[PDB]
């Protein structure tokens, strides 16, 4: 990669997989090199090792360098120290959680615990910025109102919170969208959506304008021509 | 891992105290309204009553 991004002086696009592996790596040889454990057993070199890893790749005044690094948190522990230090590393962390995998939704990208500081109302505009504000507090109210449908049910809830909650089920099935690597392990046709359209497609939802659409009509579909068209397929 | 099963767990049960009182005084509120308007039915049964016992 520094060949690429120094000597060639060419963008790059890095990928690394799986990183847990890195620190496990250097774990290992830990205790033979006779260090003495630290915490959970990792290597009181832990941090060092990590910084040389993600110091070396940046942007400097030459290339620039896009890594994606995946990480095998164990147990789904990110306070495991070796995903916790590697949380603070990374510039734009995106969580992809079992429940949201569970819930069949493809990505198992958790909205909630994805968060990238990348997101702003000046990098991305006030509109995005705005869109998005209004997504993370429908989600998140609705997360807040599981423990009341839980035991009480949808009965105390206001007719807001109805329409909340209804909002938010489409919205966490509109986000399912399938992969066009998974034509195989879905067996669904891709479905790749540019980044203004999609801005565009969400804001119609959040407004309401297709609160009229069936929740499985937004289900594992893509962009809102995609949505109203399921919604008419289900209408047949 | 046990702790945090433990913990969890815990949560969960503080989220059901929580969700336990907030409903008891809930069920005050609505108890106060219940009770107004079954004095004043009960009154009004009674004068039919009246006629009931009287008429034996």
């Amino acid at each position: 990669a520094e060949y690429f991004r120094d000597e060639e002086g060419q963008d790059v696009l890095l990928f690394i997989d799986n990183i847990f592996r890195f620190t496990q790596a250097g774990s290992e040889v830990s205790a033979l090199l006779g260090r003495i454990p630290s915490a959970v057993g990792y290597q009181p070199t832990l941090a060092t090792d990590m910084g040389l890893l993600q110091e070396r790749i940046t942007t400097t005044k030459k290339g620039s360098v896009t890594s994606v690094q995946a990480v095998y948190v164990p147990a789904d522990d990110l306070t495991d120290p070796a995903p916790a230090t590697t949380f603070a590393h990374l510039d734009a962390t995106t969580v992809l959680s079992r429940g949201i995998s569970e819930l069949g939704i493809y990505p198992a990208v958790d909205p909630l615990d994805s968060k990238s500081r990348l997101l702003d109302a000046a990098v991305v505009g006030q509109e995005h910025y705005d869109v998005a504000s209004k997504v993370q507090e429908t989600l998140q109210t609705y997360k807040s109102l599981q423990d009341i449908i839980a035991i009480l049910g949808m009965d105390e809830l206001s007719e807001q919170d109805k329409l909340t909650v209804e909002r938010a089920r489409k919205i966490q099935r509109f986000l399912s969208q399938p992969f066009a690597v998974a034509e195989v392990f879905t067996g669904i046709p891709g479905k790749l959506v540019r980044l203004k359209d999609t801005v565009a497609s969400f804001k119609a939802v959040l407004e309401g304008k297709y609160d009229n659409i069936p929740e499985h009509a937004f289900y594992m579909v893509g962009g809102i021509e995609d949505v109203v068209a399921k919604a008419e397929k289900l209408a047949a | 891992a046990t702790l945090k099963e433990v913990e969890m767990r815990l949560k969960s049960i503080k989220n059901i105290e929580k969700i336990t009182k907030t409903m008891k005084i809930v069920a005050s509120t609505r108890l106060s309204k219940a009770e107004k308007a079954k004095i004043s039915a009960k009154k009004m049964d009674e004068a039919e009553q009246l006629f009931y016992k009287n008429a034996e």
